[PDB]
């Protein structure tokens, strides 16, 4: 989810039917597939349905 | 997972997104219609009700 980049570099990240507790943490970097890592706790969480 | 085909679909890639507007919001919006046309019959239509 993003504004315009004419706008702001800020995004947010829907991980799409899943729990935020199930959500996936991966200190490792070859245990994912996305190698980017959003802090789930650190950032703001909110479920969705 | 073997007596529901949604978790084969989903395993294999095949998922639903929902809706945008939940069927509370629609019921919202059915009540909304139904309250101005028995209040104020075709006028909420063309402007003010
Ligand atoms: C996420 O998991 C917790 C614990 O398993 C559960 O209580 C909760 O209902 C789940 N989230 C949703 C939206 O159901």
């Amino acid at each position: 989810i993003t504004p315009g980049t004419n706008t702001s570099n800020q995004v947010a990240v829907l991980y799409q039917g899943v729990n935020c507790t199930e959500v996936p943490v991966a200190i490792h970097a070859d245990q994912l597939t996305p190698t980017w890592r959003v802090y789930s706790t650190g950032s703001n969480v909110f479920q969705t349905r | 997972a073997a007596r529901d085909l949604i978790c084969a679909q989903k395993f294999n890639g095949l998922t639903v997104l929902p809706p945008l507007l939940t069927d509370e919001m629609i019921a919202q919006y059915t009540s909304a219609l139904l309250a101005g046309t028995i209040t104020s019959g075709w006028t909420f239509g063309a402007g003010a009700a």
